[PDB]
């Protein structure tokens, strides 16, 4: 599955960071079966923390590390699964992953963004 | 192919008679479970009293001494999707003159849906003493004889005309 | 100059330079026969061995001045070049350039490239090649780079005129080389690999003869411009009609009434998206993927109770079948034009909108589909015939030029074994032995045919011994001839090779314990009847056709093939992966469908299917998996190009063969036909035996009657009598339309008809009696029509007598009653139109029967092969609930199927009900395959076949598709060619017999036809006089300017584009905008009308086009007013749309300017009468078949094709179904439910409430005869005849450049005659002929030298070297007028008017002619 994300995303501290993610799946998005997991790891060999998941509807896990700054910013039926991180902080630097399953499409999609926080 | 025909309105005394009540379905392929009642009021009264109920495949008859016996189901056989509810009287008496009713209750079956439906058919029966030939038949036969005769006469006339003229022209040459 | 060969030298190069320079300072077409690429003229003789393949100086004088040099091969092939330094680097003498030119024109080099192309093509077809193949790809591109280089190193890049880039064909491989090196360094990877397929195209520029063929195809296309414009125009007009009538109709669905949770339609339609969801609210009919349609009218489809019709959701077929926008309507109408699965659109539309609209489809199919397709055929045939007449003219005239140049060269030159071999060779008697072996082989075949599926062991072994004795006789006759001839002698006739191969295969299959599919060759042995000489002319016709297909027109076949290959590989490259991936869209089990493009073979199958006329269904799936656009583009290209090449090949074969047999000459066989010799021998023998047996038997042993006859003869020929009889016929026939399944409801009419039948019978019996009395038996019973009427009245009288007597219902009498359907036949002898068409059809029946017989033998071969391959292999163990073939993992063979029946319930081991179990069903299945209707199901069962009683597996064979492809190619392509061909060659002999007159028009219609052809004249009338009132004169000089008409045309086009922009549920704002724009356009054109009507005061009604414009103005205004009036006062949607239909008239004015479309439409108008007569006959036949259907198939089960609507129950439904299958669409669907006749398929004890008939099974024999006969009659009439009609009217129309006119200037001929014939003897000397022709004025003037033309006119000569005056007069008038038909008509009058004035015949005897006399002199 083709998943389009910026490999590196550079955002100023305090600004809003939209993490763009779209995916080219031919099959129509069935909200009763579509699956999205947005995870976060500090390093390639570090632990992933799921922070948002589309299971039937948008589930925001409200991880303490993000406070209430995570928002969904996509539209699954339009093949957009982007998220928004409001008022970015230096600790938000790291790796963010968009996982995508669009049954009955066989292949799972994976986008990986390296978010860097500028002064 | 179900075809809704309608019954006759005159029965001959002392004989047997088959009342019609045919209630087709809109789409033949659907499944149904039909059961039917009949009601009748003898001419000279205003009260439709039940007489028979045909359910499953067994006919149930009320105790109306007008129809104690003398009646037999003659609709559809062993189908549970009746689509034809005609009954058959035997030994027609004079008490069988009145208005008959044929209630059809049909439960249609669909994917996730069941729609009970109802249809009522009304019939008016008059018992006579001798079978009267229908006016249409007599009129048609009379018109047939008349047409045959008038065409024959036209031809004969034309022939005699052309024949006398042809004999004249024959003798001229 | 046979010895003009000179090595291109430096000194000669300098010479050429200085020569061209001097000529230019001081300051013709090249000889096309010396043009490069051709062959060297033999007049130059052999080439010196030191001169071949070397730079030589230019031979053609036209290039002798220009800077060039020619090189020739060892095959006398001319190769021009440019002597300028290639890339200003190499001289024509440089060693590099020298060897470059050496190798470029070398035989090995040319062949090398062909083999490379072919092997690369083979490599292209692997969907997922292994890795190492990259090295081979590098090899390919390296070879291509090398060959391109060696060519640039010879001809240069662009530095000259004869240079690489000059030939367009080099551009292809050039951009291929470019891609070859862009694609590896710089990087949609599935769209780049396809581009390398142009290497496949490269074969066209190497195989000798393909450039010519593609040029011929291009020239054929360039003439199809106006037809394509007209096609677009008609499709657009009909598409606007459909958009007006059906917009948003196909969205109707049966929505359930009772909803829970207080929900509405909207709250639901946005919350569910899945098949299993939409199945909970709308009604889907058991196994369909779309919801059932419905309608608000009374003649539309119904919804069950608890379901209401409502307009919501998507259209059917994923959304690709609709009249919503203009593009979808255009697609649907293009689909209607080619008749691809049209019947499905037909049924869907009629269900939604009601049966009446049938009229729309009727007109589109006849006026649109049939007419435009035949127009295409006619134009392609005309272009081909023109170019091929030109080509045969060039070939023959250049052969005569070769004879002339050859003549010019000629004038310039001026023991016991041997005697035993000869004792056996005695029995090689052609009229005996050959006949004998031909007879046995026919028997053998018949014996093989007796093969069928369920066989007793006896029959099997009997057949086996038979194939033993036949093998023995064949081998025995083989070796005898083998020794009486010996190899050199034996192996020269093709048929000896045939029989040798046959006996070899026979014996090798004799010994072999194992069984092989060589049975096919066994069956082929039947071809031996081809060895029966021309005596059977049509079999020779077929074999000659096939020969031309692989012979003369071989290059075309090869081109079709390449094209199919290219399209298959490009489809495989573009769409394969998509089919594999997004598969779960077009299938419910995420498995590839039966037709896909994932590998080369299936892709080729899809391309082949498209060419066979089915393109829409695969396209839908492709559009679903790939994008709409790309898919459309690919299939539209395939459709148009492939069908064009198919039509070209078809017409080439047809025309070539038949017009050549028209042109061929004496072909008496070298050997008297053995048959013929023998038949004379056997006829002489049987006559001798007749005579000997006759001899043996003889030696062993008053006025009133004539008055009556005259009178009744005066009766039956009066006009009143015939009119009354025709009225009775119409009434009696119409009375049959009322006996349907609902006659029981309408009792009165039932009795009325029952009684009127007797009146009709009485009238017709009286008529027959009068016929007898007036004509007598000898005059009567020798007529066909009277015989027909007699038979009909006989069956009616028998039905009557039996009935009245009282034993009615006595079996066969009830069946005989159904023959009442023949009563309409009494109308054929009354209407002159039907009479002429029927006459023509009867006149053609012989030839039809011969070609039919030829086809039956050829199809017999394929039927026997199919019986060998597929006998009894179509059984399958299915789940009757949902019709699923069990998986075959369980239930592997028939035994297990029965076990499951024991255990389970709804399983059933059923056959296919049309199969190859024997030769009859073989013939039926082959007909279904040859008409492409019904084939799919037969083929799938075939490719899944495993063995006799084993469960079929999904594509276990997969290659019997080859069998069906071959059978199509032969039995459906070639046989249709031969069929169409003989019926058009015969329709020309009928035409010739009656003096070249239309054989489909009666007298009144011939008169109307001539008067209407007199409309395509060019008589220019005076333009309207300019009025004097300047206030009108300005308007006049304005309205007649050409700019005015141009502006009006662009206004009409804008109006069209405005009508196009409408669509389903557009808006309110857009609706109002469009309304006001329409108002403005109405005002504008009204304005033009008024202005015309103030300038052309009373001349505006002298043009029919202006009358049409006036009419459309009136209609448009009335339509607008009445539409708004209805919209206010009342409410009626259907009526509102029907009345808005009127605004289309403003569009029809576009044809006024297109000077090419008017011609084609004039041709259609010319052809209207013949089409009317044919339509009458077709309607009569349709009527008869309807009545039988209603009689027979009124109660059959509802399986497929027979549904709630579209049944044979009433007259309307029967006529609808018959009109459908008139185009043979879906006739298998109608036939299928008739073929079942035993439980559990049907029930012979069905009840049918409201009727006394029992059972729902039809009679298979009756149904088969019914449908086969009907589609054959339709093919005989509506196709062939229609085509013939149009193929002649089109010719007639496109002849418009006609009228030849001149006046009697003959007095000047006589004024000159007196000065040379002073005594007025009407004769002059031959010597004086040379100056008399030089003293006349034009056009009879003959300038010096008159002698060469005067002798070619072969004037007759009287004794004394004298010529008559009428001879030279007729000779000169012929020279100006030509060889016209009136030229011989006038001469008959000119010679007769002289014979009446000069009875002295003695002085006119011609002794010689001028052409003979000059041959006596020389
Ligand atoms: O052909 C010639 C005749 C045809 O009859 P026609 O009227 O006399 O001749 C036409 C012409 N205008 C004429 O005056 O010259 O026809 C002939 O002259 C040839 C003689 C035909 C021989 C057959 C005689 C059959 C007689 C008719 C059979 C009577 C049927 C009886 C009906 C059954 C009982 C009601
Ligand atoms: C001249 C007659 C006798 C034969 C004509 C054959 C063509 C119709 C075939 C051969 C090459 C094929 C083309 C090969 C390449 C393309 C490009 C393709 O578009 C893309 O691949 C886009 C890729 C991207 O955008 O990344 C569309 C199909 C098309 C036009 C094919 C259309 C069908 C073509 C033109
Ligand atoms: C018994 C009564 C009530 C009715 C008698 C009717 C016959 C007089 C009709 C019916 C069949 C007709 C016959 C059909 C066939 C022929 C053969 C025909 O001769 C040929 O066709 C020769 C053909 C040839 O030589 O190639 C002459 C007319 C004739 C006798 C017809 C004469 C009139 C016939 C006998
Ligand atoms: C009653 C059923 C069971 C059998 C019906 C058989 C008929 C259909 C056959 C037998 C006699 C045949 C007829 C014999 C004679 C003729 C006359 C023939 O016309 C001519 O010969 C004209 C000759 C001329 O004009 O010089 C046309 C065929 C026809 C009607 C034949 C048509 C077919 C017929 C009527
Ligand atoms: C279809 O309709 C019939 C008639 O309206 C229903 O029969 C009634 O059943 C109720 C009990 O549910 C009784 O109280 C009535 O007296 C019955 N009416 C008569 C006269 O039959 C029938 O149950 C309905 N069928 C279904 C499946 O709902
Ligand atoms: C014939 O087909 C029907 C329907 O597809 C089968 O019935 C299904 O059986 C499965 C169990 O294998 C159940 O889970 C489904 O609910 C059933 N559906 C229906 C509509 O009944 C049936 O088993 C098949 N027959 C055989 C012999 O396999
Ligand atoms: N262009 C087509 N014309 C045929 O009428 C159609 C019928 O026959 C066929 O074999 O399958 C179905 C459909 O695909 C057909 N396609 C195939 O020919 C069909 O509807 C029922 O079989
Ligand atoms: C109806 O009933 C009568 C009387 O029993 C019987 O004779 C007749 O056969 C039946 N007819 C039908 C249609 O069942
Ligand atoms: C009808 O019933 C009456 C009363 O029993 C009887 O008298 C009469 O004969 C019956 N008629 C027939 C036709 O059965
Ligand atoms: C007929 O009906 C009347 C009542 O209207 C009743 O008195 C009489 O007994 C009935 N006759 C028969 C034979 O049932
Ligand atoms: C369903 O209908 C009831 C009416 O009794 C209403 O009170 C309720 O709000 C409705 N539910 C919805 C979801 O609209
Ligand atoms: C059918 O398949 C079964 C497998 O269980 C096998 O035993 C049997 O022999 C097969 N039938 C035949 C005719 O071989
Ligand atoms: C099953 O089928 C066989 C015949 O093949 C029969 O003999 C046997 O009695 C049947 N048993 C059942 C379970 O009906």
């Amino acid at each position: 599955m083709e998943v389009t994300v910026p490999a590196t995303l550079n955002v100023l501290n305090g600004s809003d960071a939209r993490l763009p993610c779209t995916f080219n799946s031919c099959y129509t998005v069935n909200h009763k079966q579509f699956s999205l997991n947005w995870t976060y790891q500090e390093c390639n060999n570090c632990s992933e923390e799921m922070f948002l998941q589309f299971r039937m509807k948008i589930i925001n896990l409200k991880l303490e590390r993000f406070q209430d700054r995570v928002e969904f910013s996509g539209n699954p039926s339009k093949y957009d699964v982007s998220v928004m991180l409001r008022n970015v902080q230096p600790e938000d630097e790291g790796i963010y992953n968009c996982y995508i399953m669009n049954p009955p499409d066989r292949h799972r999609g994976h986008g990986k963004i390296h978010l860097q926080v500028l002064m | 192919g179900c075809v809704e025909v309608d019954s006759e309105t005159e029965a001959v005394y002392g004989m047997t008679f088959k009342i019609l009540c045919i209630s087709c379905k809109r789409r033949s392929e659907t499944n149904a479970e039909t059961f039917t009642e009949w009601t009748f009021r003898q001419k000279g009264t205003e009260e439709f009293v039940k007489i028979l109920r045909y359910e499953n495949e067994v006919l149930q008859l009320e105790e109306d001494e007008r129809f104690e016996g003398r009646v037999v189901w003659n609709g559809s056989r062993g189908t549970k999707d009746l689509q034809d509810l005609s009954i058959f009287i035997t030994n027609v008496t004079y008490n069988h003159s009145g208005d008959y009713e044929c209630h059809v209750y049909r439960l249609l079956f669909f994917e996730n849906y069941e729609h009970n439906t109802s249809v009522v058919k009304k019939i008016h029966i008059e018992v006579v003493d001798k079978a009267n030939r229908d006016m249409a038949s007599i009129v048609s036969e009379i018109m047939m004889y008349v047409l045959i005769v008038v065409l024959t006469i036209w031809l004969v006339a034309e022939m005699i005309y052309c024949y006398k003229k042809i004999a004249a022209a024959t003798e001229t040459a | 100059g046979p010895q003009s060969f000179v090595h291109f030298t430096k000194q000669s190069l300098a010479l050429i330079e200085q020569r061209i320079a001097e000529r230019k300072s001081k300051e013709p077409k090249p000889s096309s026969d010396l043009e490069a690429g051709k062959q060297l003229p033999f007049i130059y003789g052999d080439i010196p061995p030191g001169m071949v393949s070397e730079p030589l100086e230019d031979l053609d004088p036209y290039y002798a001045d220009k800077k060039t040099f020619i090189v020739l091969n060892k095959g006398k092939t001319i190769f021009r070049f440019n002597a300028t330094p290639a890339l200003y680097m190499l001289s024509p003498f440089s060693p590099l350039r020298r060897i470059s030119i050496k190798i470029l024109v070398h035989s090995l080099f040319s062949m090398l490239i062909m083999c490379t192309i072919l092997t690369n093509c083979i490599f292209m077809t692997m969907n997922n090649p292994p890795d190492w193949t990259k090295n081979v790809e590098y090899t390919f591109t390296g070879i291509y780079t090398f060959e391109s280089l060696v060519k640039i190193l010879a001809r240069g890049f662009c530095v000259g005129e004869f240079t690489f880039l000059r030939d367009p064909w080099n551009w292809l491989d050039f951009v291929v080389i470019v891609f070859a090196y862009l694609t590896e360094f710089v990087n949609n990877v599935s769209a780049l690999r396809t581009f390398r397929v142009l290497r496949a195209l490269k074969t066209i520029s190497v195989i000798p003869g393909l450039k010519t063929i593609v040029g011929a195809l291009i020239q054929s296309v360039k003439k199809l411009s106006d037809v394509m414009i007209l096609t677009v125009f008609c499709l657009s007009v009909f598409a606007l009609i459909g958009l007006q009538l059906f917009m948003g109709n196909l969205k109707h669905k049966c929505f359930r009434n009772s909803l829970e949770n207080n929900e509405t339609l909207e709250s639901i339609m946005n919350t569910l998206e899945s098949e299993e969801d939409f199945r909970k609210y709308f009604y889907y009919l058991e196994g369909s993927k779309d919801a059932l349609l419905c309608g608000f009218s009374t003649d539309s489809g119904q919804c069950p109770e608890g379901y209401t019709c409502v307009k919501i959701g998507r259209n059917p077929d994923y959304g690709y079948t609709s009249f919503d926008t203009f593009s979808w309507a255009f697609l649907a109408l293009f689909r209607l034009m080619t008749q691809d699965y049209w019947e499905n659109l037909y049924q869907q539309t009629l269900r939604a909108a009601g049966k009446t609209y049938m009229i729309f489809f009727v007109v589109v199919i006849f006026l649109g589909s049939f007419y435009l397709i035949n127009l295409i055929l006619a134009v392609v045939a005309m272009a081909y015939k023109e170019q091929n007449q030109a080509n045969i003219e060039e070939a023959k005239q250049k052969e005569l030029e070769f004879q002339q140049m050859l003549d010019r060269l000629k004038k310039e030159q001026e023991p016991y074994w041997i005697k035993f071999k000869k004792c056996i060779y005695f029995i090689v008697m052609d009229p005996f032995v050959d006949l004998a072996i031909t007879i046995c082989i026919v028997l053998n075949t018949l014996f093989m045919a007796m093969e069928h599926h369920p066989m007793t062991e006896e029959f099997k072994n009997v057949l086996a011994i038979g194939n033993l004795v036949f093998t023995g006789i064949f081998a025995a006759e083989m070796v005898l001839k083998l020794i009486a001839m010996d190899p050199y002698e034996y192996f020269q006739v093709g048929w000896n090779i045939f029989d040798s191969l046959i006996v070899t295969l026979s014996l090798v299959e004799l010994f072999l314990a194992d069984v092989e599919g060589l049975s096919v060759l066994r069956s082929f042995r039947l071809l031996r009847v081809f060895k029966l000489a021309k005596s059977w002319p049509t079999l020779n016709m077929l074999i000659k056709i096939i020969g031309n297909s692989v012979g003369a027109l071989g290059n075309l076949t090869l081109v079709l093939a390449i094209i199919v290959f290219i399209f298959a590989v490009v489809g495989m490259q573009l769409f394969g992966k998509s089919y594999k991936e997004c598969v779960c869209k077009i299938n419910d089990d995420c498995t590839l469908p039966r037709w896909h493009m994932n590998d080369f073979f299936h892709s080729f199958l899809i391309v082949f299917r498209v060419l066979c006329g089915e393109w829409i269904e695969t396209m839908w799936d492709c559009m679903e998996v790939a994008g709409q656009a790309m898919c459309l583009i690919v299939y539209m290209m395939v459709m148009v190009i492939g069908n064009l090449v198919v039509l070209n090949l078809f017409l080439a074969l047809l025309l070539s063969s038949f017009s050549s047999d028209n042109l061929t000459a004496i072909e008496e066989d070298p050997d008297a036909n053995n048959l013929q010799i023998a038949v004379t021998r056997i006829k002489k023998g049987i006559n001798y035996v007749k005579q000997t047996l006759r001899e043996f038997i003889l030696k062993a042993f008053g006025k009133i009657w004539w008055n009556i006859r005259k009178t009744c003869y005066k009766i039956v020929e009066h006009s009143w009598f015939e009119s009354f009889i025709v009225l009775m016929i119409l009434l009696s026939s119409g009375a049959l339309a009322f006996e349907d399944i609902y006659i029981e409801r309408k009792k009165t009419i039932k009795i009325i008809l029952e009684y009127a039948d007797k009146i009709f019978t009485y009238i017709f019996i009286l008529e027959m009696l009068l016929k007898w009395i007036a004509y007598g038996y000898k005059t009567y019973f020798t007529n066909a029509w009277c015989w027909l009427d007699f038979l009909i009245v006989d069956v009616s009288l028998v039905t009557l007598v039996a009935n009245t007597l009282g034993y009615s219902d006595l079996g066969p009498i009830k069946s005989l009653r159904t023959l009442r359907a023949l009563r309409p036949l009494r109308a054929l002898s009354r209407f002159e139109g039907m009479r002429v068409v029927v006459n023509a059809l009867i006149g053609a029946i012989p030839s039809i029967m011969n070609v039919l017989l030829v086809c039956l033998i050829f199809w017999l071969i394929f039927s026997i092969m199919g019986v060998n391959l597929f006998a009894g292999k179509f059984y399958e163990c299915i789940n009757t609930t949902d019709g699923s073939r069990f998986p075959a993992s369980q239930v592997p063979n028939r035994s297990e199927c029965f076990a499951l029946m024991n255990v389970s319930q709804n399983v059933r081991w059923k056959n296919l009900k049309v199969n190859f179990d024997n030769v009859g069903l073989g013939y039926l299945s082959l007909l279904q395959v040859a008409t492409f209707k019904g084939w799919t199901i037969i083929m799938y069962a075939a490719v899944d076949s495993v063995n006799v009683d084993k469960q079929p597996k999904y594509e276990y064979s997969l290659y019997m598709y080859i069998y069906f492809v071959v059978f199509i190619i032969f039995g459906s392509f070639f046989t249709l060619n031969l069929f169409i061909g003989v019926i058009i060659d015969n329709f020309n002999q009928q035409k010739k017999k009656l003096g070249g007159q239309d054989i489909f028009m009666t007298e009144e219609q011939k008169k109307y036809y001539n008067a209407m052809k007199k409309l395509g004249s060019k008589k220019p009338q005076k333009p309207i006089p300019r009025p004097g009132n300047k206030i009108q004169g300005c308007i006049f000089d304005l309205v007649t300017n050409q700019a005015f008409d141009i502006s009006i045309m662009v206004l009409i086009c804008l109006n069209m584009v405005t009508m196009m922009v409408e669509k389903e549920g557009q808006s309110q704002h857009m609706t109002e905008v469009l309304y006001w724009i329409n108002v403005v356009f109405i005002i504008l054109f009204t304005g033009e009308c008024v202005l015309k009507l103030i300038s052309l005061r009373h001349y505006y009604f002298t043009v029919g086009w202006n009358i049409f414009d006036f009419v459309v103005v009136i209609i448009s205004i009335v339509g607008m007013f009445l539409a708004d009036l209805i919209e206010t006062y009342f409410v009626s949607p259907t009526l509102f749309r029907v009345i808005r239909l009127a605004r289309i008239g403003r569009i029809l004015r576009l044809v006024k300017g297109a000077k090419g479309i008017r011609t084609l439409l004039f041709a259609l108008m010319m052809s209207l009468p013949a089409l009317f007569n044919i339509g009458l006959l077709l309607f009569l036949v349709m009527f008869i078949y309807a009545i039988f259907g209603m009689s027979n198939f009124a109660y059959v089960k509802k399986e497929d094709g027979i549904n709630d609507m579209f049944n044979f129950e009433t007259f309307g439904n029967s006529m609808i179904c018959l009109f459908q299958i008139t185009t043979s669409a879906g006739w298998d669907g109608l036939l299928a439910p008739i073929l079942n006749s035993k439980p559990p398929d049907c029930d012979p004890k069905k009840v049918h409430p409201g009727s006394s008939v029992e059972g729902d099974c039809g009679n298979p024999s009756v149904g088969i005869f019914y449908f086969v006969s009907y589609i054959i009659i339709s093919f005989l009439v509506v196709v062939n005849m229609y085509i013939a009609v149009i193929l002649e009217n089109f010719s007639v129309a496109t002849e418009e450049s006609t009228e030849p006119l001149s006046e009697d200037d003959f007095e000047m001929f006589y004024e000159v005659w007196e000065k040379f014939d002073p005594d007025a003897t009407q004769f002059i000397e031959f010597s004086k002929l040379s100056d008399f022709a030089a003293a006349l004025d034009p056009p009879l003037l003959i300038a010096k030298p008159n002698k060469v033309q005067l002798i070619a006119m072969d004037l007759p000569m009287v004794s004394g070297d004298r010529i008559h005056c009428l001879d030279i007069l007729f000779a000169f008038t012929k020279r100006v007028l030509g060889e016209s038909g009136e030229m011989d008509s006038l001469r008959s009058q000119m010679e007769e008017r002289f014979m009446s004035a000069n009875p002295s015949k003695v002085s006119y005897e011609p002794i010689t002619t001028t052409l003979k006399r000059k041959q006596e002199d020389v």
